[PDB]
């Protein structure tokens, strides 16, 4: 009856409906990008000092003049489409933490969280980059 | 500024969600962390370590072109192409009543099949660490017409069960009929929403251990499967669906449906709601006359029915001519010239309502109604061969299909009629004994005029080439055992044969005189 509080904007409607249904949400998304379709927008974006660690998973926003900062769970595909999480049981990486992304790569934050993984050494992005290896 | 879905609208009664992390979308983060159209982390106002927020699954809106991925809504045309892949689907539901409000849960699901599955209200709930698929409070809708819903709140069943029961009830109904599914629905929105529970989507996949494309998916272990060869499979892999109302009807479903079909009375139950959707689907499609450009591949033995059919026709229309010696034969319902007994002295007049264009010089364009035409063909004999109608005229030779029988060939229709698919699906009126009031039933017999040529058998009925003797005459003794087979078959195809009453097996022997 609405009668309720609105979470989402229309420009993400089709994109979300897709991956909600898909057996493999990850693929479905990357493909939607292939098909020339728009990336998920509306993520929570952080107003920041921009001085801090470059690390990707942090308990308060930490950015670089290179990075921009995001409330983690808006950058989570599984969190955003409200479907089960790829970790077997049951839990998220990015809910309750802040996530960092290079400003150039920042256009598609939802994707960037899928595409890449965090070095357990320096707790920082692999390749975007990392001192290890 | 600005517009919103709400798809995934937050249905919780909490004022002030949501910390900027553990907030799905910028849109919902408390006003408190928002500034200049941004968000900022204030350690002072903490994230809640416990909360439960119902996320609405309504408003799904899926139209997207992704190369490896199939359009799941199909054209009326492409929909006809697969008929009875068809299933009616309408979900009745319940609203979230206590810890939250503003969304619709799937209470009871129903089908073109008689089946009604009821589920316990369940929904998608956001917590700190995840989303969680879980039971929920609910109440039945306000209307007095919705009062029949109240008890079903208790009735059952867990969704883990229901999506399994669904796939079987579907699996065995569609196994021999088709390679895919199409859901046929009147108001498509809520049912699409209901679909989220049982339906996973993806690019076309070939079933494990089989040739045919995949209907089902099982999460128990990642696999794909097949209409026949699934079991204990919880999800449907790539359903298709057609919204009938999208064809631009005027009123509510029952309004239009009832215009045509009087056989379905409504009890507001989901099934009955989903049956009336197939009717309209079928009527608005197949009671228009017999489009011949549409080819439905056969499984199976349509051919052995097809041959055995012509065979029996020729036999009786040849005999009937010999017996009573009709000057003219009126063939009603012959699109193409096609004399059934190609050689007969008789004037062969053709009549049809939709005569094929070439060969239209041979045919009168006519629609037969016993009211109008009981007079109009007196002289000679009339042939209605699978031309189904207003009750048949006194002098006639007719084959009508009996709708009541079921085979994978024939499907339900409106109203009480059956849509029959051999090739070029043939919708036929429901079987009415009043149609045959003027005729009588056709007893089995054989006739062959020929020279005669493993174990022999005597038959009280075959006017036979040679009856002086037993007389099992090895050439007809074979042919008669073969034409009785193909006759026993078309009878079990459901068909019936009806002849003018005057007809007598006897008069066929006088053609043996000389
Ligand atoms: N319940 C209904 N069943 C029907 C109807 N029309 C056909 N049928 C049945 O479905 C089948 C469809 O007939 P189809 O046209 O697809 O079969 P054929 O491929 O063998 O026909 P043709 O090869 O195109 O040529 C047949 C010619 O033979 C004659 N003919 C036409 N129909 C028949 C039949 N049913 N039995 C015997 N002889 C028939 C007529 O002159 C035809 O022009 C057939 O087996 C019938 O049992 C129908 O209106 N209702
Ligand atoms: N009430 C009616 N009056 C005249 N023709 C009719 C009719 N109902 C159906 N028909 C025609 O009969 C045909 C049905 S197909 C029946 C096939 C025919 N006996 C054959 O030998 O193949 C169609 O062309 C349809 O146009
Ligand atoms: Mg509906
Ligand atoms: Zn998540
Ligand atoms: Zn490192
Ligand atoms: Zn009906």
């Amino acid at each position: 009856g609405s009668a309720g509080n609105a979470t989402e904007v229309p420009a993400n409607s089709t994109v979300l409906s897709f991956c909600a249904f898909a057996v493999d949400p990850a693929k479905a998304y990357k493909d939607y990008l292939a098909s020339g379709g728009q990336p998920i927008t509306n993520c929570v974006k952080m107003l920041c000092t921009h001085t801090g660690t470059g690390q990707a998973i942090t308990v308060t926003p930490e950015a670089n003049m290179d990075q921009e900062s995001f409330g983690g769970a808006s950058c989570c595909l599984y969190c955003r489409c409200h479907i089960d999480h790829p970790n077997p049981k049951g839990f998220c990486d990015l809910k309750g933490k802040y996530v960092q992304i290079p400003t150039t790569c920042a256009n598609d934050p939802v994707g960037f969280t899928l595409r890449n993984t965090v070095c357990t050494v320096c707790g920082m992005w692999k390749g975007y980059g990392c001192s290890c290896d | 500024a600005e517009n919103v879905t709400g798809l995934f609208k937050d249905c919780s009664k909490i004022i002030t969600g949501l910390h900027p992390t553990q907030a799905p979308t910028h849109l919902s983060v408390d006003i408190k962390f928002k500034t200049e159209g941004l968000c900022v982390d204030i350690p002072g106002i903490p994230k809640d370590m416990t909360y439960r927020r119902l996320i609405s699954m309504m408003g799904f809106k899926m139209n997207y072109q992704v190369n490896g991925y199939p359009n799941m809504f199909i054209t009326r045309e492409e929909a006809i192409r697969h008929v009875r892949a068809w299933i009616g689907f309408d979900v009745e539901g319940c609203h979230a009543t206590r810890d939250a409000v503003g969304t619709n849960l799937p209470l009871q699901l129903g089908f073109s099949t008689g089946v009604n599955l009821v589920a316990v209200p369940t929904g998608y709930v956001d917590t700190e660490n995840n989303t969680e698929f879980t039971r929920v409070n609910a109440k039945p809708p306000p209307g007095d017409q919705f009062k029949h819903l109240i008890p079903l709140m208790y009735k059952g069943l867990p969704w883990n069960v229901v999506r399994i029961k669904i796939v079987q009830m579907l699996s065995d109904t569609l196994k021999g009929l088709s390679d895919r599914v199409v859901f046929v629905l009147w108001a498509h929105g809520f049912e699409l929403t209901s679909m989220k529970y049982f339906v996973k989507i993806g690019p076309e996949r070939t079933c494990c251990l089989c040739d045919k494309r995949a209907t089902c998916f099982s999460t128990s272990s990642d696999t794909y499967a097949c209409w026949n060869h699934s079991v204990g499979f919880d999800y449907v892999y790539n359903p298709f669906m057609i919204d009938v109302q999208q064809w631009g009807f005027t009123g509510n479903l029952q309004s239009n449906h009832d215009q045509h079909c009087q056989v379905h009375g409504n009890a507001h139950v989901a099934s009955c709601d989903a049956i009336m959707t197939r009717c309209l689907a079928v009527h608005e499609c197949f009671v228009k006359r017999v489009d011949w450009s549409v080819e439905y591949p056969i499984i199976g033995d349509e051919l052995r029915v097809n041959s055995a059919c012509r065979k029996v026709q020729h036999m009786v229309v040849k005999s009937a001519l010999l017996a009573d010696k009709f000057p003219v034969l009126h063939d009603i319902g012959n699109p193409k010239a096609i004399k059934c007994v190609p050689q007969a002295e008789v004037e062969w007049k053709f009549y049809d309502a939709q005569p094929c264009s070439d060969k239209a010089y041979k045919i009168e364009e006519l629609f037969y109604s016993y009211a109008t035409h009981h007079d109009k063909f007196t002289d000679g004999v009339c042939l209605f061969w699978n031309c189904n109608v207003d009750r048949y005229p006194a002098n006639a030779i007719v084959c009508r299909f009996d709708t009541r029988v079921l085979s994978n060939l024939n499907l339900p229709g409106c109203d009480g009629g059956s849509l029959y698919v051999n090739k070029h699906a043939f919708h036929t009126p429901a079987f009415d004994k009043s149609a045959f009031t003027n005729l009588k039933q056709l007893p089995f017999f054989y006739y062959s005029d020929s020279p005669c040529e493993y174990v022999p058998l005597k038959s009280a009925t075959c006017i036979t080439r040679c009856n002086l003797g037993g007389a099992v005459c090895r050439h007809h003794a074979n042919e008669y055992r073969q034409y009785l087979d193909a006759y026993n078959m078309m009878i079990s195809a459901g068909f019936s044969l009806w002849i003018y009453k005057q007809f007598d097996t006897y008069n066929l022997w006088n053609t043996f005189t000389r």
